RNA sequence: AUUCCCACUGUCCCUAUCUACUAUCUAGCGAGGCUGUCUGAUCAGGCAUUGCGUAAGCAGUAGAGUAGCCGUUACGAUCUGCUGAGA
């Protein structure tokens, strides 16, 4: 090992940046785990409202009840129907893709707790 | 490893870090036997790093305990340059 | 909660001064400047439990800027002089 007088200067100037880090960094974490605690219920909500609605609409189901042609002067005529309603393609994927997916403390409790009294009374 | 009691003070950092430079792990800690009211400290240090060529000017000191560098103004009592 | 570092302090060395309140007797009975605000504005003052050294007025062509023309109305903080004045 060897004595460098720059870590000395880094140890002892410091004391203070350092706290200010570590509470900067638990703060962020903070942060992060609410936002997270956040979208996970958000899912639970989600969830719920998808449940319910499925159920409503199972127990309401029980009150219910190119072509090209060619011509003699070798000119072609090319005839494509056209899909002007794009709902029924709408419904037949959604009903296609329905089919698909269907610490350590020095003394004991009870003198921690009289020597901490005792501590506090005094002030 | 090394056990040792220290009076809290204004040179009491330099003393954790030279045992940080020859400690893996230094930590210090006041046990409910010694009194509150008393500055005492009790430090150990655990992991001897055991130089081969330990620097003797890091243990000597004159240089541990070196000083660290700097309206009704405050009363100049810090000398002079 | 405790211990060390810096800065401050009538806690102390070491007391001193002021204001308010209190206490006493008597008649009767009887166990210069600043903040906020107000006098319409200046000037001059009141209040806010002292709230916390150059007067008023006039003049200058000097004067941040407001307000008339493409040499020039007016208003004008600030500054200078009367002014170690005023009280």
């Amino acid at each position: 090992v060897t004595f460098d007088k720059d870590s000395r200067l880094d140890y002892l100037t410091g004391f203070h940046k350092r706290k200010l880090q570590r509470q900067k960094k638990a703060q962020e974490f903070i942060k992060e785990q609410e936002r997270l605690r956040k979208i996970e219920e958000r899912q639970k909500i989600r969830q719920e409202r998808k449940e319910v609605m499925e159920e409503q609409l199972k127990t309401f189901k029980e009150s219910l009840n190119a072509i090209t042609e060619i011509y003699d002067d070798s000119t072609t005529v090319e005839l494509e129907t056209l899909e002007p309603n794009d709902n029924f393609e709408y419904l037949a994927q959604l009903n296609n893709v329905k089919l698909e997916k269907a610490k350590f403390r020095y003394l004991t409790k009870n003198e921690r707790r009289i020597n901490q009294r005792k501590a506090n009374d005094n002030k | 490893t090394f056990v040792t009691k220290i009076f809290r003070s204004k040179d009491y950092n330099k003393l954790i870090w030279v045992f940080q430079q020859l400690f893996e792990k230094v930590e210090a800690t006041k046990p409910p036997a010694s009194r509150n009211v008393s500055a005492e400290i009790f430090v150990v240090c655990k992991g001897f790093k055991a130089p081969k060529r330990l620097d003797p000017r890091l243990l000597d000191p004159k240089e541990v305990f070196e000083e660290l560098p700097d309206e009704k103004k405050v009363r100049k009592r810090q000398g002079y340059e």
